[PDB]
């Protein structure tokens, strides 16, 4: 890799930043208790709204991955996460997920798409085979 | 137009002229300019 | 590049922030200070 | 809202997807909306009708996207030859007459 953008800042000594600060208008909406709390509800809004299409499904999935900790809530999340970056719409934060998953992930389509083409050259050595038939001609 | 339309003044204004509209039948505001060197609509400029 | 800085801000320090990226060019800026006084009927205790 | 005002109005046909996406595209910053409006991005610009803003966007996208429907179409012209092929070898039984 040779390309890069997005990345957080210090600036070290007491009391600084740029002035090129406002870039946030302000705008009012119901009280949260946190931010974990209005992306949860926020995608309960896109919920219901929404046909039981695809695009469901994947908010679905994400709901779950926002919840909280608990026992019900760790294997389900951890599940819809496991789902979400082997959809590979996730693009994983990394403790750990691409190795477990994006193995076997990456493995499967490849598998069968590569697979088919690997037999592909089938496809047309059943074509050299008709070729054979020629030179049998 | 939405940019220097967003303050608390402009909406305020209008919710007064029409308080007064509706009681006396009449009310108003005006629009007027100055300089921000902050966060400026445009032209080191803004409406209000 | 091309950052900018309140001159009011970053007094006792700049020495640190040029022996980390030094720079330099000037410019005037509508800022607004606010200001908490104290006060009793009889005089003044904290100002400005 | 411009689009939710459209969707509703509108079947479940196709033009609503588009639409659907179009409204997570226009989602503002969060856990939820990053994720999901960065996938209906990606859709868009695979269905080729985006046009990427181009800050990475065709990049990752374009290409595989390009790949598919050239692969396929372009893949069943390479066999297509062998519809031809077979052609050709009905023409070998021909010269084998």
């Amino acid at each position: 890799m040779a390309e890069v953008v997005d990345l957080a800042t210090g600036e070290k000594q007491v009391l600084n930043d740029i002035r090129g600060r406002y870039e946030c208008y302000t705008d009012v909406g119901p009280s949260f208790q946190s931010m974990k709390q209005q992306n949860r509800a926020e995608i309960l809004e896109l919920l219901g709204k929404t046909p039981q299409g695809t695009p469901e499904y994947q908010l679905l999935l994400l709901q779950y991955f926002t919840l909280l900790d608990g026992k019900g809530v760790e294997m389900m999340r951890d599940y819809a996460n496991k789902q979400l970056i082997q959809m590979g719409v996730k693009k994983p934060e990394t403790p750990e997920e691409q190795q477990w998953l994006v193995e076997a992930q990456q493995a499967k389509q490849g598998q069968q798409d590569p697979a088919m083409v690997q037999a592909q050259g089938v496809l047309l050595q059943g074509q050299a085979e008709l070729a054979k038939a020629q030179n049998q001609t | 137009y939405r940019t220097d339309m967003r303050h608390n003044t402009a909406k305020i204004a209008v919710n007064i002229a029409v308080r007064e509209q509706i009681e006396a039948g009449v009310g108003a505001w005006r629009l007027v300019t100055d300089y921000e060197d902050q966060s400026p609509t445009s032209n080191n400029q803004v409406i209000r | 590049p091309v950052s900018y800085f309140k001159r009011d801000i970053k007094d006792v320090i700049d020495d640190l922030a040029d022996s980390g990226f030094i720079k330099i060019a000037e410019r005037q800026i509508k800022r607004r200070r606010v200001y908490k006084s104290i006060i009793t009927c009889t005089a003044v205790l904290k100002d400005k």
